[PDB]
């Protein structure tokens, strides 16, 4: 991971994170 | 086969008798408290008689050297010859001389071990899964030729996992498991 | 010479684009990165965004977001032997091309000559004249257009 | 008997430690700092005069945090963890932030 | 994240760099077009993908290529995932 500039699977990096766009796309100007 | 290592082997041929009686017993030194042994030594065939105190049931083992084997069943025979070999080899009834230089069973380093039944095996397999599809972890390994595997042997029950009760300095006892891998 | 499929297109967005103008940014990015580009020997001539199915979660990578936009894609492609027609174009004595709606045909050097521009492959063709050609060999596309070594029919 | 162990492990999945909440806060704070749209209720021109960490905590508490985390082959929002553990860790974090002059 | 950002190049020194998924060469930019010269010479059309690594990594890999070792990188194309509601869990004891 250090060689390729990735986040080690240690501590906070032990998990994988996404972003849920459902609520944002349900808002209208 | 000499006049001393037979007295060491007679102790292993009480754990084997116990496992013959109940394939799911826990094996360690204390089992020897329930058996008595009588040894008749000879340079060709040695006779070892094991007796269960409460049941008064007898089991007779015939011990031969690897070179000369002349086996004929007798009363209450274990049903298979016990062989002392020069080197380590596959087989539950073949023991190298390397195993019999000292009294093995009563050493403080002899393990305490057991065979898991089907329900416990299912529990272990379920616990090993990672929950992400079918990916799973693996238990550490142990060779098929160890004395532990020789003691735990039944003709119609394949052995895949062995459970050890480790001595632990701070908690007393601990539980670990190992997987048996074949040797070519 | 074309087909239609349903598939996901991957795209990358910046945090400052995660505002009320989310659909507009998604559409603009999809068009910019897949509208008229040739990839794996095919081009996506028309792209439709479903707007009626659940959007999958976005993946956070460093400081950016990755989104799989579902779409219906109209793929078009060309092969050897196809007969096409396009406007001739000459930029120098060695580069002579034929421009089409979405296709570029390159003419081999040992086919004609350039003088003045004009082309003489047995007939006089003026710079900007319309000529017919047949594709012979394929190559890598450039500036959102097919590229093919072709000979004048 | 495998179903029983599977259910026990699924329940076990719901406990929350410092690493996970710290990661969620880090993701949300990075995205907000770099210019995304806050998802608080009563959003208005006054929302931009608050402290960004107050905004993040409010989004968490009212259940509008967009971050989704994958733990044991599942996908959890910050509200699918045990509630008491969330309160426990958030109390600790807010105390130490107040010591640092962030909150 | 702290160590990941410490070992990386400064964010202000970023630039777009492409790599050929077939042979691992840093694709050149000719007349504004990304192109892998080696694979183009062989009449191939490989995929060019963007990477974000340190300069010293590129130097090391190039020098390893000098000695004859070919280093090839793949990229993850995991299928999309969707969030589903989950029932509540308490986890407190019965007291
Ligand atoms: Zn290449």
């Amino acid at each position: 991971c250090h060689f390729f500039s990735k986040v080690p699977n240690i501590g906070t990096g032990y998990y994988k994170y996404f972003i849920d766009l459902g609520l944002l796309m349900r808002m209208e100007r | 086969m000499n006049q001393y290592n037979v007295k060491y082997l007679a102790k292993i041929l009480c754990l084997k008798t116990e496992i013959a009686r109940d394939p799911y017993a826990v094996i360690n030194r204390n089992v020897l408290l329930r058996y008595t042994t009588d040894i008749e030594y000879n340079d060709l065939v040695t006779l070892i008689t094991v007796r269960h105190k409460i049941d008064s049931m007898k089991t007779v083992f015939q011990v031969f050297n690897e070179s000369s084997i002349n086996y004929t069943p007798v009363d209450d025979d274990y049903g298979e010859p016990i062989i002392i070999t020069s080197y380590l080899q596959k087989g539950h009834n073949k023991f190298p001389v390397n195993f019999l230089y000292i009294d093995v069973v009563i050493s403080d380093l002899f393990p305490s071990f057991v065979r898991l039944d089907t329900t416990e095996t299912n529990i272990v397999n379920s616990v090993l899964q990672t929950g992400d599809g079918k990916k799973t972890l693996r238990l550490p390994k142990m060779l098929e030729t160890e004395i532990v595997v020789k003691i735990l042997y039944r003709p119609n029950i394949p052995l895949k996992i062995v459970r050890f009760f480790r001595n632990n300095m701070v908690t007393g006892v601990e539980i670990a498991d190992r997987s048996v891998i074949s040797v070519a | 010479s074309s087909f239609v499929t349903n598939g996901y297109l991957s795209v990358t967005l910046e945090p400052h684009e995660l505002t009320l103008d989310i659909k507009t940014n998604i559409r603009n990015a999809v068009y910019k990165t897949y509208l008229h580009r040739e990839i794996s020997g095919k081009m996506a001539k028309k792209i439709e965004i479903r707007e009626d199915v659940e959007l999958p979660l976005g993946e956070i990578v460093n400081n950016s977001v990755v989104i799989n936009v579902p779409c219906v894609i109209t793929y078009a492609y060309y092969h050897v032997g196809d007969i096409v027609r396009g406007t001739l174009n000459i930029e120098d004595e060695s580069n002579v091309t034929i421009q089409c709606g979405d296709l570029i045909c390159k003419l081999s050097r040992d086919s004609g000559t350039v003088s003045f521009c004009f082309f003489r492959n047995g007939n006089a063709y003026d710079n900007g004249s319309e000529v017919t050609a047949v594709l012979m060999e394929a190559q890598q596309g450039i500036e959102s257009s097919f590229v093919f070594l072709a000979n004048i029919v | 008997i495998g179903n029983h162990i599977s259910a026990l492990k699924r329940r076990y999945t719901r406990r929350i430690s410092l690493f996970e909440i710290a990661g969620i806060i880090a993701e949300s704070y990075n995205l907000l700092q770099r210019g995304r749209l806050p998802l608080v209720s009563e959003f208005s021109d006054e929302t931009m005069k608050q402290n960004m960490l107050h905004v993040i905590i409010q989004e968490i508490e009212e259940g509008s945090c967009p971050i989704v985390i994958e733990k044991n082959g599942e996908l959890l929002s910050v509200n699918d963890f045990d509630k008491d553990g969330l309160k426990f860790h958030l109390d600790y974090i807010i105390k130490i932030w107040k010591l640092q002059k962030r909150y | 994240n702290t160590i990941t950002e410490v070992l990386k190049d400064s964010e202000e020194d970023y630039q777009d760099v492409y790599v050929c998924e077939n042979c691992g060469d840093i694709a050149a930019q000719i007349k504004g077009i990304n192109t892998c010269l080696r694979c183009s010479k062989l009449n191939l059309s490989p995929l060019l993908t963007k990477i974000d690594t340190t300069h010293v990594s590129k130097v090391f890999l190039t020098q390893m290529n000098a000695r004859g070792v070919k280093v090839k990188l793949d990229f993850e194309r995991r299928p999309p995932s969707f969030y589903k509601p989950l029932d509540k869990v308490d986890l407190k004891p019965s007291f």
